[PDB]
């Protein structure tokens, strides 16, 4: 019949006429969510004594007999979703109340009648979302004592009433929603006929001038803390509006996606415990320094797009959001940062510009000037068209802790001028550079570094000086990949132990591991200890130096693929010990034995030994064809990865079905 | 497609050790890097356990 896990009859999309009618009697949660039934009676469910979330949702049922609740007295929440309640009831349900959540959206109820429910001692949470409802009145005396909840989430209503709601007198709400309701008016006296009305949403409703500057004053004296007015019109701002929210102690506020052009001069000063403020989405085109007056309070702000594509943030805009903490000036064309931008700000932990500007081409030590009193913690700085990084441009960030330049035009020659002071630097994203020719002091003012990423970088001078990563100790990280680096000497990566990333991915070191070279094959990966993923591939190895791999004893992931790669030498994973990864996609390899991959194979937990050709002999798989007998290595697919290729005689074979026994 | 669940994992260490947000970003990069190092899986979850424990 239907999937049983541990006590639920999913039966999800099994369509059905009857109900389950053979599961054991002691499921619990009969999730019939598709399967089109049309009756529920009072027979085939006392079977079903215990069932206590019952879910009918999309489906057609058109009748609710009282019966139906007799028989279950331990239901707790249905979810009476897209049915056919339209004809209602006033003993519909009358002595089913036990409940603790219920749903009736999509049912189109055009009148609640007189009290279809008066009881719901238990209904912590009530949803009628897309019925069609036209008013509020759902009972007539003290009721919904423990209604939390309530969502009325897109109906008809034109109006609110304090008669209509005088059913809420000791009703404590915590979160009600009359969003996606074209309202006109609001009668006087409506909030403080709740005992607690707490969270009010109104969504996606037309209000704007002439509407909310009533509607300030009738949340006047009204235990309201969250509000949300998202796509709510509001062109502009005065400081008329919200004047009778001062009274009533809101928390939260929500101007998201409503258009708002410009903000009036003493607009927002009624607001002194507006914590959190969103104004995202918005067509903002001139931000005057007496705008966010009285926003002494706003601790996160949100202002992604809002200065639409120029803005001109004036002088000292800023100074009275002392508590903000988190700002998100992320898609705007923000042309430039003024010597008095952020001024007053000494509270400010994150910034994110990226995609901000459109004109930061150079960075020069009097551009982050209006920071040097702020906190910062991170400075996003990705897509900002940077061309290049003059002297000091960081002078004054010394709490920064990730710096990500990447996604940027930076051509230059390094100097190590450009990192001057960066105390307490972790992290250089340089990712995505057109080119950065190092010195050997390139780095030698930031020995705090921990993250050094330079893929798609071409990276010069990597050779010629010393090491341009000496002065590098505490690197965690050094991403090396899209540079085409074809030369290394023997000390490019010396003294870093407690590296533990060595990418190398596109880079041509093809003729530097022959055997044919002058001076014999380069062994750079030596002294690392702390190695745990060494992704050498893409390069083009045809040889492997005898004990190049001896220091690197704790790796656990030597993906090499990509490499035209062949023939192994002997002990070349003899000291490799915990090696949970060996990864040889798309090699030459023709012969596999005991001493070529032996030693790897014993504690191994994933092998990607696909594409390569072997020769089908006798000889040439047979240890390997014993060991896939026994397979604690959880292997990929066995089935059209191994193929016998090379000798006429054998060629086009698994080698799972190569019958061992001839040999 | 699969392996974008494996942020959920990490998700498990975010409410698992309550730890910064700049940490946050280096769970995130060692997991990218092994990510696209590792083949499968089994080494992952191992791997950033080891990394979590070695952050705290
Ligand atoms: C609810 O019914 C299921 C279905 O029988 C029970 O699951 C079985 O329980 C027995 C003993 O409890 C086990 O030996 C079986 O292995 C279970 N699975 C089956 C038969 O598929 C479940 O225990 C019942 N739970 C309660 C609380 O009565
Ligand atoms: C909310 O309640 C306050 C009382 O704390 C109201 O303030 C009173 O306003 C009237 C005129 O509107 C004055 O005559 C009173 O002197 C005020 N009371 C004071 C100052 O303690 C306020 O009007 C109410 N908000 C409304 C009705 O929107
Ligand atoms: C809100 O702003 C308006 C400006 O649009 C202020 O109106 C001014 O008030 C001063 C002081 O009473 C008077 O010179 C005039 O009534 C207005 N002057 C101008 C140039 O408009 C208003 O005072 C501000 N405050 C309130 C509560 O409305
Ligand atoms: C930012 O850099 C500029 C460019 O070097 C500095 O301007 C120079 O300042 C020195 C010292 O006052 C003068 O002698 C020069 O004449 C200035 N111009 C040039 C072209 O060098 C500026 O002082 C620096 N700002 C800070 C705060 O150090
Ligand atoms: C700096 O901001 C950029 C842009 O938002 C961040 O890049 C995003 O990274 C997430 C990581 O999952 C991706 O899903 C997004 O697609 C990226 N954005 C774009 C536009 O591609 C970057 O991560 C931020 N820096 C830090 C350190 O978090
Ligand atoms: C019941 O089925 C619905 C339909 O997808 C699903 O969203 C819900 O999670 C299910 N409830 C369970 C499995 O407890
Ligand atoms: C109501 O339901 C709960 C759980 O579903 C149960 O513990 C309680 O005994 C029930 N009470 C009545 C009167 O049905
Ligand atoms: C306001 O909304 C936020 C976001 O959902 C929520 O965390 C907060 O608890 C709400 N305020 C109240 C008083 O419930
Ligand atoms: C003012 O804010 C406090 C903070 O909890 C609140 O208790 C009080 O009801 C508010 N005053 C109102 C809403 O008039
Ligand atoms: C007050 O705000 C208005 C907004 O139009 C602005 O024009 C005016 O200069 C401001 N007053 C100041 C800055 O003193």
């Amino acid at each position: 019949k239907c999937t049983v896990s541990h006590e639920v009859a999913d039966c999800s999309h099994l369509k059905l006429t009857q109900v389950p009618d053979d599961l054991p009697t002691n499921i619990t949660v009969l999730n019939l969510t598709h399967n089109q039934l049309r009756r529920l009676p009072a027979a085939n469910f006392t079977r079903y004594s215990q069932l206590t979330s019952l879910d009918v949702g999309f489906n057609t049922i058109s009748k609710l007999e009282p019966e139906l609740c007799q028989k279950l007295p331990m239901l707790k929440v249905l979810n009476l979703q897209h049915n056919e309640l339209s004809q209602l009831s006033d003993k519909t349900f009358a002595f089913c109340t036990n409940l603790t959540e219920l749903h009736l959206m999509s049912n189109s109820i055009q009148k609640i009648k007189n009290n279809p429910f008066v009881k719901q001692k238990n209904l912590i949470t009530l949803d009628l979302s897309h019925n069609g409802l036209s008013s509020t009145k759902l009972g007539t005396q003290v009721q919904l004592e423990n209604l939390q909840e309530l969502l009325l989430s897109n109906n008809k209503i034109q109006a609110l009433k304090s008669e209509e709601l005088d059913i809420f007198a000791n009703s404590s709400l915590k979160k009600l929603e009359l969003s996606s309701n074209q309202i006109k008016e609001f009668s006087p006296g409506c909030f403080h006929a709740i005992g607690r009305l707490f969270g009010l949403f109104l969504n996606n409703v037309q209000l704007g001038p002439s509407l909310t500057e009533k509607l300030c004053l009738e949340l006047a004296n009204t235990s309201i803390r969250n509000l949300s007015l998202s796509n709510s019109q509001l062109s502009t701002t005065s400081n008329t509006t919200f004047l009778g929210l001062k009274w009533t102690n809101l928390t939260m506020l929500d101007l998201s996606y409503n258009n708002l052009n410009v903000v009036g001069n003493d607009s927002f000063a009624w607001l002194p415990q507006l914590e959190y403020f969103f104004l995202e989405y918005n067509n903002i085109q001139h931000l005057f320094s007496h705008s966010l007056h009285g926003l002494f309070n706003v601790r996160y702000l949100n202002l992604k797009r809002s200065f639409t594509k120029l803005p001109k943030i004036d002088d000292f805009s800023f100074q009275w959001l002392k508590c903000l903490e988190h700002l998100n000036m992320e898609d705007n064309d923000i042309p430039g940062i003024k010597s008095n931008m952020f001024t007053g700000l000494i509270n400010l932990k994150y910034l994110s510009l990226s995609n901000s500007f459109t004109s930061l081409r150079t960075l020069t030590n009097e551009t982050f000037v209006s920071l040097a009193h702020s906190p910062l913690h991170i400075l996003n700085l990705t897509k900002n068209k940077i061309s290049k990084i003059e002297s000091d441009a960081f002078s004054w960030l010394g709490h920064l802790e990730v710096l990500d330049l990447g996604l940027n035009e930076i051509g230059q020659e390094l100097t190590g001028q450009e990192w001057r002071g960066l105390e307490n630097i972790f992290e250089i994203y340089l990712s995505y550079n057109k080119y950065l020719q190092l010195t050997r002091n390139s780095f030698a003012l930031v020995p705090s570094l921990q993250r050094l990423m330079l893929r798609r970088v071409a990276l010069k001078n990597v050779d010629s000086s010393p090491s341009p990563f000496q002065p590098l100790r505490n690197l965690t990280i050094l991403d090396l990949s899209n540079n085409n680096i074809a030369n290394i000497n023997d000390d490019m990566l010396e003294g870093l132990e407690k590296l533990e990333i060595l990418d190398l991915q596109h880079n041509n070191l093809a003729r530097l591991w022959k055997h044919a070279n002058p001076g014999g094959p380069i062994y750079f990966l030596k002294g690392l200890s702390h190695l745990h993923i060494l992704n050498l591939e893409s390069n083009g190895f045809d040889e492997i130096p005898v004990e190049v791999f001896k220091d690197l004893f704790e790796l656990k992931i030597i993906d090499l693929g990509l490499n035209n790669l062949n023939t192994l030498p002997a002990s070349v994973f003899n000291n490799q010990v915990s090696l949970k990864s060996l990864n040889l996609q798309k090699n030459l390899i023709t012969s596999v034995e005991k001493k070529v991959f032996g030693p790897a194979f014993r504690n191994l937990t994933e092998l990607d030994m696909r594409f390569n050709p072997f020769d089908c002999t006798c000889e040439s798989i047979a240890w390997f064809v014993n060991w896939i007998n026994e397979t604690h290595t959880n292997i990929p697919e066995l089935s059209s990865h191994y193929l016998c290729n090379t000798p006429p005689h054998y060629h086009g074979f698994p080698v799972r079905l190569f019958d061992t026994s001839s040999c | 497609s699969l392996e974008e669940e494996a942020e959920r994992v990490v998700e498990e260490l975010v409410k698992e050790f309550n730890l910064s947000r700049t940490q946050e970003i280096a769970l995130r990069r060692y997991a990218e890097y092994a990510a696209r190092a590792t083949a499968s899986e089994e080494v992952i979850e191992e791997l950033l356990r080891d990394v979590a424990e070695r952050l705290s």
